[PDB]
RNA sequence: GUAAAUUUAACUGUUAGUCCAAAGAGGAACAGCUCUUUGGACACUAGGAAAAAACCUUGUAGAGAGAGUAAAAAAUUUAACA
């Protein structure tokens, strides 16, 4: 009955060794979210605009100001995509 | 009535962490073997899907899978297009289980095959050693050898 | 890999943590009695030669 | 083909409609969508973990 | 001023308490000292750095063997505080000619003649 | 996984709203756990370049307590800029004027001194009382536990615990008390 | 046939994710009736 | 980490020093053929080989020095008998 | 136990030296003070002590998105009386 961690949020975990004791194996099927643990489904100018979207996105006003042409040209237009 | 070493309930009477007790070893041995054999027939029946693997090679680890590229900072003296079987694996794992070693897994358990595809001279890495107000400066450019491997496929054996 | 394993399979890293936590209780059981007891099942070591 | 998953090249319309159609071929009931977890609902970055349950 | 420090020989006389601790039996004493460097050669007198070089331990974490005799004892005594010392003991007899290549060292000072590289 | 590219990447680097009750907690320990959660160190995918920080909400910042006489010993000093503008205020006086203050400048020291500091600071939220607007109260995720246990008072200790606890000594009857 | 330049990383994985990539809600439980903290209904 | 624990059992404090983590071959042919030894493994074996040849040289010299004294003492006891016999 | 040493042939440059530890001298048993002797560092890289020349770890150089270690984080609260 003893368990090392609560097996109720991520996966039902159990460890196991071969009888010789040279390799360790694990069995961790993911938990099933019960139905009880769910819910039913159902202009302006620079000053006012930069602060209201900052209050909307929860960030500062600095990054929203426009940068110079020096940085706009240095931005890469064909960046490499992974996968 | 009370043991001599007994103490009433306080904050420092017992440690803050909760007391625990480990299970008995005999039923654990039957639990160690039972959970292994159901995993053994699981892989024999083929319930698993992908299987990733960790590898010790060239004095450093990598997490790898099948159909994935990998680079090494030296030459192995292998012709391009040749296949090789890697010996060392720290662990391999599927969607619902994992096979960890002590430290590595057995030879007969796994068969990790990988093909060599490509070999570059590394891009020119420049180095400059400089010291101030003493006219000590120097340059050097290195192009170390590199090789590109790819793990074609990984498989596991029923032996366990 | 220990970090990268936690990125993509937390279920695996949970087994590593569960494996690690069990060794602590085995080590604390060894702290109570060093010898004169059956050693930990996971604390058992492999001897190379 | 290893790189791109199914719905990258094979785009589809009304996926849940196609889902309920396929589930009737497989002889099971009509599932219901239920938000399991939520974060930032009133925030401009809403986030919902919707799960489809049948029976 | 600072000079070479002569050590009393009485300090290097093992008592029965020390014998039971390190398990070194006085009779049947070992022959060879496994030597390894830990402390840096720098910030030491000229006589301390050249001796360890004369012993051949400029490299750290490099086990190197010396004799257990009073002559070489004086050398690594004055620079004893730069190195580790561990005795040599082996169960498998001296290394035979056939097993010259398959040798292997251990952290416990052992030197196994045979090394087949897999567990029991 | 079997998740699409953009939705999976969105859920990984998404933000979450923590909640904490400051009743009988020290401002340091709640600041220690908060600061690591503000950069996103708790995320295994942490990277300082990627602003993967998460919001934090504190309640009952008025009902905080120090360990020691730091209500009197500790001093919070600042300088306006003018001559004589250097002033000092005890933690008690600073608490009477602003109960939101003690934590906000306490976390301010914990997190690093970068330009991401002020972004993470405003992301954090504070309230002296347990009354919250429905907007910021609805977008919640999880309430992490408190660092320290709160000791119970004599009126709180039930009778069966006192009876279980054994009396220790005999009082002589000849005593006024 | 590709230009020798710096490589962003020394390997490439086409299917790096097994068992589901980590999101914040992997390692925490759910709530009875699906309730946020300090919520009646 | 764990260096003090590894040397407790006799293992290397650094696992890269010796043991199966490095001494085994790091690659082999797909057909099961054995790969050639690595440069690190070759110089390590040559180091241990000269180390073994050195230790055998050190031991036999000490044994030759010990017996050479006792052979001199037997000669010493011999000539003392010669003195009283004369 | 080690491999350097003496001599020969031909030159160059250093010959304006600060600090630490110790034995001393002058001075105030003053100086980041001055003058000698033994040793070390610095005027050669790197890590730590906050930034640090001289303190503490560490030398023979490279690639690595490998690993194990070295030195390495200040502790203190004080006074009753027939
Ligand atoms: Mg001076
Ligand atoms: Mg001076
Ligand atoms: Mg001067
Ligand atoms: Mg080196």
């Amino acid at each position: 009955t003893y368990s090392p961690l609560p097996d109720d949020y991520n996966c039902n975990v159990e460890l196991a060794l071969t009888s010789d004791g040279r390799t360790i194996v694990c069995y961790h099927p993911s938990v099933d979210i019960p139905y009880e643990h769910t819910k039913p489904i159902p202009h302006l100018e620079e000053g006012p605009m930069i602060e209201q979207l900052s209050k909307m996105f929860f960030t500062t006003k600095h990054r929203w100001y426009p940068h110079g042409r020096y940085h706009r040209c240095r931005k890469n237009l064909n960046p490499p995509k992974d996968r | 009535s009370y043991l001599p070493g007994y103490v009433p309930k306080t904050s420092l009477s017992s440690p803050p962490w909760p007391e625990v007790v480990l299970p008995d070893p005999v039923e654990e041995t039957r639990h160690h073997a039972e959970v292994v054999k159901k995993v053994n027939e699981m892989i024999v029946t083929g319930q698993y899907g992908r299987l990733f693997a960790v590898v010790h090679f060239a004095s450093r680890q990598w997490k790898v899978t099948s159909e994935d590229l990998i680079l090494i900072g030296n030459e192995l003296d292998l012709a391009c297009g040749e296949r090789i079987r890697l010996e060392k694996v720290l662990l391999v794992g599927a969607d619902n289980f994992t096979l960890l070693g002590k430290p590595l897994l057995g030879k007969d358990l796994v068969r990790v095959e990988a093909t060599v595809i490509e070999k570059t001279e590394s891009w020119p890495r420049i180095i400059m050693r400089f010291r101030k107000r003493k006219n000590f400066k120097k340059k050097r450019i290195v192009t170390t050898p590199q090789t590109v491997l790819r793990i074609n496929s990984i498989e596991i054996a029923p032996c366990l | 890999v220990l970090a990268d394993l936690a990125i993509y399979e937390p279920k695996t890293f949970k087994s590593l943590a569960a494996l690690a936590s069990r060794r602590r209780h085995e080590g604390f059981a060894a702290a109570l009695g060093d010898g004169k007891e059956p050693e930990g099942i996971f604390s058992r070591v492999v001897q190379y030669h | 083909m290893t790189g791109k998953e199914l719905f990258e090249m094979w785009k589809i319309i009304n996926p849940m409609g196609l889902l309920v159609e396929e589930l009737k071929k497989r002889n099971v009931s009509a599932p219901e969508s239920r938000l399991t977890r939520q974060s930032g609902g009133t925030t401009a970055l809403p986030l919902y973990f919707v799960g489809l349950y049948c029976d | 001023k600072f000079t070479r420090s002569r050590i009393p020989e009485k300090v290097f006389q093992a008592s029965p308490e020390d014998h039971e601790k390190y398990g070194g039996d006085p009779q049947n004493p070992h022959k060879l000292h496994i030597v390894t460097r830990i402390k840096s050669t720098r910030r030491r007198p000229y006589w301390e750095k050249d001796i360890i070089k004369m012993l051949g331990l400029e490299k750290a974490h490099t086990p190197q063997v010396h004799k257990n005799i009073p002559s070489v004892n004086a050398k690594l005594k004055v620079v004893k505080h730069l190195i580790r010392i561990k005795p040599l003991k082996l169960p498998q007899g001296l290394p035979a000619e056939e097993n010259m290549s398959n040798t292997c060292l251990k952290s416990t000072g052992e030197l196994v003649v045979q090394w087949h590289l897999k567990p029991v | 996984s079997s998740f699409s590219r953009a939705p999976q990447q969105w859920a990984t680097f998404a933000r979450i709203w923590y909640l904490l009750d400051g009743k009988m907690q020290p401002p340091g320990k709640l600041a220690a756990m908060a600061s690591i959660r503000l950069q996103g160190l708790h995320k295994p995918v942490y990277h300082a370049l990627s602003d993967c920080g998460d919001h934090v909400v504190i309640m009952n910042t008025r009902h905080i307590a120090f360990s020691g006489n730091k209500w009197e010993q500790k001093v919070y000093s600042s300088h306006t800029g003018y001559p004589g503008g250097f002033r000092q205020v005890t933690a008690a006086q600073l608490h009477l004027r602003d109960p939101v203050a003690i934590v906000k400048l306490a976390i301010y020291g914990m997190l690093p001194k970068n330009l991401h500091r002020r972004t993470m600071m405003e992301r954090l939220h504070l309230f002296p009382d347990e009354y919250i607007p429905e907007d910021i109260l609805k977008n919640l995720v999880e309430e992490l536990p408190q660092p320290r246990k709160i000791p119970k008072r004599l009126d709180e200790y039930t009778q069966e615990e006192i009876d279980a606890f054994p009396r220790l000594w005999t009082p002589p009857e000849d005593y006024r008390l | 046939g590709l230009d020798v330049i710096r490589i962003r990383k020394p390997f490439h994985t086409d299917n790096p994710s097994i068992q589901g990539q980590w999101h914040p809600f992997t390692n925490k439980p759910t709530t009875f009736r699906g309730l946020r903290p300090r919520e009646v209904q | 980490a764990g260096g003090q624990w590894r040397l407790q059992q006799g293992l290397a404090a650094n696992p890269s020093g010796y043991g199966p983590l490095t001494e085994l071959p790091d690659w082999s042919y797909a057909d099961g053929r054995p790969a050639p030894p690595m440069k690190g493994q070759l110089r390590r074996k040559a180091e241990r080989e000269t180390f073994a040849r050195r230790v055998v040289l050190l031991s036999q010299e000490m044994d030759a020095g010990l017996q050479a004294w006792q052979l001199r003492q037997q000669k010493l006891q011999e000539e003392q008998r010669k003195q009283e016999n004369a």
